RNA sequence: AGAUACCGUCGUAGUUCCGACCAUAAACGAUGCCGACCGGCGAUGCGGCGGCGUUAUUCCCAUGACCCGCCGGGCAGCUUCCGGGAAACCAAAGUCUUUGGGUUCCGGGGGGAGUAUGGUUGCAAAGCUGAAACUUAAAGGAAUUGACGGAAGGGCACCACC
RNA sequence: UAAAGUUGCUGCAGUUAAAAAGCUCGUAGUUGGAUCU
């Protein structure tokens, strides 16, 4: 079980600090790889130049052609 | 097969319960009584019911049956069940007891009984089935 | 090894109370245990108890009345100020009409209400209700 | 017309029992639905909580039945819950109503602080379990209201509780278990030994023993 | 018996117990049937304390008498050895007898033909009449049992430590219980022996019936 | 989902048990797990008994018996029908079948 | 139980088990309310007075109702002291 | 694919890489 | 059909011993250790204690072999509405919303992946530590009713056979 | 940020759903039986 001593504050805090890294969202927010890989770089919006128009096929079981743009 | 369906058996049992006095061991008299007392809209069904009533009456005459019980039969069984011997089987001039039983009686200040006779206990203590 | 004697005694008392027993044997004895039992008895939860005195640490036989729902211990013994008592009362007690938190203060071993009356803090030992 | 088939029903019909608390005192099981109608009467209101289709796989195909959850109460200290599964919805609802009013328990109400006026909250913290669902009821100050999910709130209101705090753990998406856990938690209020119930109990004549001569006649 | 001299056990009752063998138990002992035992002799047979048996019988009689309507007491026997004793007890006292098979749902299924609501239950063997015992827990029914050295005591309130194996012992126990109930009611007197002998409650054993039929 | 409490073998309070060889297929199987069968039979069959008793030079000469210890793995025991599958409640019963008449 | 004004505010007062002091609930169908008759010390007939005991179903399931009833009767003097 | 054979395939691929991806290179 | 397999004949490392490496297994009770409390029953192994009676040491104690009990550790078994749990089941997997005896390791939806890279150990095979980009709305546990089985046992039929 | 008792000190889990090191020793750390008015 967990240690319940009166002088175990360092152990508890260190263990929690180390086990927070096994949370997907905490590690994603605090590691920096996701921010580097994000094309917007953390911005809510961005401006671009339309390279072309494309059509993406909808995944099954739906059938359609979604109109998109490469920018 | 000649197994009787539950309709015939139920009707026969009810008829024997209600009219035990009027019935007997004759199939034809039984089938004449059945049409008198019961309403059977078929001749073959009446014959089957009468033929089962005769068999059941013979079985009753042989002895008690697991199913129906007649009021007269119940009253006669009461008389057979009030059988009483002239003397009590519990009355014995000598009753054999073990020394431990005598000690238990003595602890209840009943060690002065004259009917008691102390018997020698068994020398060997072997009362278990041999494991194997 | 055994490191808390009050915890073992309270666990034994609670287990015997759940089973409907009339008497409980708790060993080893301790004056902290005697104070806790006296505090419980003053409120009518257990009843009279007898200390059997062998030449090593003693034993206690406690009579039960069936009025005890839960008696427990808090480990470690946390320092409780007089302004933080209400939080422990909310966390540990079932209602505000009954139940007691047991504290060891500089005046002695008592309940939380008696410590409020005497205006003193201390260390929490356990609770019962 | 009502023709009782049990001794308790005959006693209730012949006006030998004053209140349902007499039956609750002796923990006598209730087997006839007409007793509750006789005592609680018009104060009872019911509400359908869920209609759930269940299916049994057969050789030709699935066979479907419908299960109704019905909660009932008089908003003045009594509450009951019933579950009934049938082929048709209406039959299941009628059966659920009957089964809910059959299993009606009283509710004990207490105070949070100063004991002034009528009781408004639960006497203490009470816990109920059903499946993986755990429900905890905590006393609340007057005027707080019921702080809970929609499903337990209906049962708490029908019981007559005005103020209460609620905690819940487990898969509460199972509506049946969620309702049964809080029903058990509510039922546990009269089973808790508080210090004000420490007085020795004075026994009284049981209705079976008290009215035996009248029962012999009928 | 609250130490009253009138309720004390007499010598003739002790002789009847010794003749019937009610003091002889089994080789196995139940851990909750140990306060009524006296001592285990050789061959593994346990001996029952007859004074405690008398005390339990008197307590059961007091419990039975307290019921106003005699028909509210049900006496049940499943084994053949106890059926005649139960029938005679019901005839002499006014209780309701159930001899033979007990139909499940008798106390719970209210739409059956044999549905009943007894106020007290008396059984001959907890291990053989377990079905009526289990249904007692559903309808708040106190139970009285004739237990042995090895017998479970779940749902049993008043246990009478007798020998429930032999026919003579069972018949004697039922006869004495009926006698005590009648004497407490104020029907027969304690000054003279009861008119009926305890052999009317014994099992017939149709082998004995055949032997007696050909006696003359 | 455990199927048996004893894991289908008789190993208690020890780590390893030496393996033996199946009589039928020569598979390696732990000794405690294997199905054992002790066969005591007659060398000569029923008809051979009467045929031989007349041709013997001795009087009331008792024919010798054959004693064999057979070990089977689970697959061979099931296939040879010396062991069969049972109901979930009947698996617990470990009394040998009533071969004694 | 009662408010500050002293008025009692409860639907009913449940009875407690005589053996274990536990509360017997409204849905406890294994509980027993048994009566034991009192006899006259001179004649031994039914006095008309009785003593009432109540046992909860938890004790009965434990098979401890026999001993509890025996002790209750001994305490009340119904059973002889030299039992 | 059985996990044992998948592990064996991964090990063989790693050995092939190690032979091709020489430390000298 | 095809066998580079299952089957059969041979047969190399190996299988055996000594000295150096390797440290991995469904290395499993898939269940960390220490301590307290909480129901019954019958066996079993070791030690000790008590007690009628059979046997051997030709006599005697005494000591071995049996028999009936008690105590303490140990491997287990049966039963129970002690209580738990999603259940299967568990006298521990209990004494948990009535949540705190001490302490170590360790998990955070499914894949990518125990992979890449760095470090370290090894002669090698490999061992230890150990990601991310990206992708996905489920994957999975226990139990229930059906349908199937080149699974077991019964039953019936001249649209089956004899 | 709460919802998240899905980072659990209050307050989570580790037989089968993710999980207890193959086993033992052992320093630091944590914890430690009664008794003195
Ligand atoms: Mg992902
Ligand atoms: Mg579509
Ligand atoms: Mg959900
Ligand atoms: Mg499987
Ligand atoms: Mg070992
Ligand atoms: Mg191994
Ligand atoms: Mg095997
Ligand atoms: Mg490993
Ligand atoms: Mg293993
Ligand atoms: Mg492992
Ligand atoms: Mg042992
Ligand atoms: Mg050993
Ligand atoms: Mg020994
Ligand atoms: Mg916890
Ligand atoms: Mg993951
Ligand atoms: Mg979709
Ligand atoms: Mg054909
Ligand atoms: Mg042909
Ligand atoms: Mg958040
Ligand atoms: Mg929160
Ligand atoms: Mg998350
Ligand atoms: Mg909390
Ligand atoms: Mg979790
Ligand atoms: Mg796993
Ligand atoms: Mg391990
Ligand atoms: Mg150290
Ligand atoms: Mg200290
Ligand atoms: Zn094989």
């Amino acid at each position: 079980g967990k240690c319940r001593g009166l002088r175990t504050a360092r152990k508890l805090r260190s263990h929690r600090r180390d086990q927070k890294w096994h949370d997907k969202q905490y590690k994603k927010a605090h590691l920096g790889t996701a921010l580097k890989a994000n094309p917007f770089g953390g911005a809510s919006h961005a401006k671009g130049i339309v390279l072309e128009k494309v059509g993406v096929e909808a995944k099954q079981p739906n059938s359609a052609i979604r109109k998109c743009v490469r920018v | 097969g000649r197994v009787r369906t539950k309709t015939v058996k139920k009707a026969a049992r009810v008829i024997i319960e209600k009219y035990y006095t009027r019935l007997g061991n004759d199939f034809h008299t039984n089938k004449r009584v059945c049409e008198e007392i019961a309403i059977i809209p078929s001749k073959k069904l009446r014959n089957k019911i009468a033929g089962y009533v005769t068999h059941l009456m013979k079985r009753i005459q042989r002895g008690p049956v697991r199913g129906i019980s007649i009021k007269l039969q119940e009253e006669e069984r009461e008389r057979r069940d009030n059988y009483v011997p002239e003397v009590s089987a519990l009355d014995q001039e000598i009753i054999e007891v073990d020394p431990d039983t005598k000690e238990m009686l003595k602890l209840l200040d009943f060690g002065s009984l004259s009917n008691l006779q102390v018997t020698q206990p068994t020398v060997g203590m072997n009362f278990k089935t041999p494991r194997g | 090894v055994r490191m808390n004697v009050l915890a073992d005694a309270l666990k034994s008392i609670n287990n015997a109370e759940k089973r409907g027993k009339r008497q409980v044997l708790i060993r080893p004895c301790s004056k902290v245990i005697v104070r806790f039992l006296t505090v419980m008895m003053k409120h009518g939860y257990i009843g009279e108890f007898e200390i059997i005195d062998d030449h090593r640490a003693g034993k206690i036989v406690v009579n039960l009345t069936g009025r005890l729902n839960k008696c427990g211990v808090i480990s470690p013994r946390f320092d409780v100020q007089l302004k933080d008592l209400e939080k422990w009362q909310n966390n540990l007690l079932p209602s505000r009409q009954f139940g007691f938190i047991v504290l060891t203060t500089s005046a002695g071993i008592m309940d939380h209400e008696e410590a409020r009356r005497k205006h003193t803090g201390g260390k929490i030992l356990g609770f019962f209700f | 017309e009502w023709m009782p088939v049990t001794k308790l029903g005959r006693l209730v019909k012949d006006m030998k029992i004053k209140s349902l608390e007499e039956i609750y005192l002796f923990s006598l099981p209730i087997k006839e639905s007409e007793i509750i109608d006789f005592f609680l009467g018009a104060s009872l209101k019911d509400e359908v909580l869920k209609i759930m289709p269940v299916q049994k796989q057969t050789r030709a195909g699935q066979r479907t039945r419908f299960k109704a959850f019905v909660a009932i109460g008089d908003y003045n200290g009594h509450v009951g819950l019933g579950v009934k599964c049938s082929k048709e919805v209406a039959t299941a609802i009628r059966g659920a109503i009957i089964l809910a009013k059959l299993s009606i328990v009283p509710v004990r109400r207490g105070y949070w602080g100063n004991k002034i006026g009528k009781p408004h909250t639960v006497p203490c913290k009470v816990t109920g379990r059903c499946g993986s669902v755990l429900v905890r009821l905590i006393p609340a100050p007057r005027g707080t209201g019921i702080v809970s999910a929609p499903v337990p709130k209906k049962l708490l209101m029908m019981a007559g509780i005005d103020d209460c705090y609620t905690s819940a753990r487990g898969c509460t998406a199972t509506l049946g278990n969620f309702a049964k856990a809080t029903f058990d938690a509510i039922s546990k209020t009269y089973s808790y030994l508080t210090p004000d119930l420490w007085k020795e109990t004075v026994f009284t004549k049981s209705p079976y023993q008290e009215f035996t001569d009248h029962l012999v006649k009928t | 018996s609250g130490a009253l001299d009138v309720l004390q056990m007499k010598e003739e009752d002790v002789l009847k117990f010794l003749a019937a063998g009610t003091h002889l138990g089994g080789t196995n002992l139940d851990f909750q049937m140990e306060q009524y035992i006296y001592k285990r002799k050789s061959d593994g047979i346990y001996i029952i304390n007859l004074k405690r048996t008398w005390e339990k019988l008197l307590l059961a009689a007091r419990a039975i008498v307290a019921i106003e309507n005699p028909a509210d007491v049900s006496v049940i026997s499943s084994r053949n050895t106890g059926q005649r004793a139960v029938l005679k007890f019901a005839a002499a006292t006014g209780a309701t007898p159930i001899a033979g098979r007990f139909t499940p749902g008798t106390f719970t299924n209210q739409i059956q033909a044999a549905f009943r609501e007894p106020r007290l239950l008396v059984v001959t063997d907890p291990r053989a009449d377990h079905q009526p015992l289990t249904e007692a827990s559903y309808v708040n029914l106190p139970t009285i049992a004739l237990c042995n050295t090895d017998s479970p005591l779940r749902y049993v309130d008043i246990a009478i430590p007798c020998n429930n194996k032999g026919a003579h012992s069972v018949g004697l126990m039922w006869w004495m219980l009926a006698r005590e109930v009648l004497r407490m009611r104020g029907t027969i007197s304690r000054e003279h022996p009861w008119e009926v002998m305890p052999d009317l409650y014994f099992y017939r054993d149709p082998e004995e019936i055949e032997k007696e039929e050909q006696a003359a | 989902t455990k199927k048996r409490r004893n894991n289908g073998r008789a190993k208690k309070g020890r780590g390893h048990v030496q393996p033996i060889r199946c009589t039928n297929c020569a598979r390696c199987v732990p000794k405690d797990k294997a199905i054992k069968k002790f066969v005591i039979r007659n060398i000569v069959e029923a008809a051979a008994v009467r045929d031989i008793s007349e041709a013997s030079v001795f009087d009331a000469y008792v024919l010798p018996k054959l004693y064999v210890k057979l070990h089977y793995c689970v697959s061979c025991a099931i296939h040879s029908k010396v062991v069969r599958n049972r109901s979930r409640e009947a698996r617990k019963d470990r009394t040998p079948p009533p071969r004694f008449r | 139980m009662q408010n500050d004004a002293g008025e009692f505010v409860d639907l009913y007062v449940p009875r407690k088990c005589s053996a274990s002091n536990r509360i017997i609930g409204a849905k406890d169908h294994a509980s027993i309310q048994m009566n034991v008759a009192e006899v006259d010390k001179v004649t031994g007939r039914f006095n008309g007075q009785f003593k009432t005991y109540a046992i909860c179903g938890a004790i009965r399931r434990m098979g401890e109702s026999d001993d509890s009833i025996l002790r209750l009767a001994k305490a009340d003097g119904i059973v002889s002291k030299n039992f | 694919m059985r996990a044992k054979w998948r592990k064996k395939r991964m090990r063989r691929l790693k050995r092939k890489r190690r032979k091709m991806r020489q430390r000298s290179k």
